[PDB]
């Protein structure tokens, strides 16, 4: 090989046949989440158990 | 015996022998010169005689 090479340059991959280092270190996470909710509730009640004698008809 | 080489890393001499230092202004006693120190390995090509 009669091709220029830097002294103090850190010596990284520059031509087809370089070789370079790969650090996978791959950490991914994602997350979801969804929540609905909906209550009703009633109750009524009406009642005389006695009613007056002037009442008696309604 | 250090192998001189050039920006090709191909070794185009070879260097020995005995340094030569200085023996207020104080000299230079970690730098030296060696005279006649190195012998040539490599000749490069040259287009010298070549052409008009």
């Amino acid at each position: 090989n009669y091709g220029y090479q830097p002294l103090f340059e850190d010596r990284r991959p520059r031509n087809i046949g370089d070789t370079l280092t790969i650090v996978l270190q791959e950490n991914v996470s994602a997350s979801k989440s969804s929540s609905a909710n909906a209550s009703r509730d009633g109750k009524t009640s009406f009642g005389f158990d006695t009613v007056p004698r002037y009442l008696q008809g309604l | 015996m250090t192998p001189l080489k050039g920006v090709d890393s191909q070794v185009y001499a070879l260097a020995q022998g005995n340094i030569l230092v200085g023996g207020v202004q104080v000299n230079q006693l970690n730098g030296g010169r060696i005279t006649n120190g190195a012998i040539i390995e490599r000749e490069l090509p040259t287009q010298f005689g070549a052409g008009n």
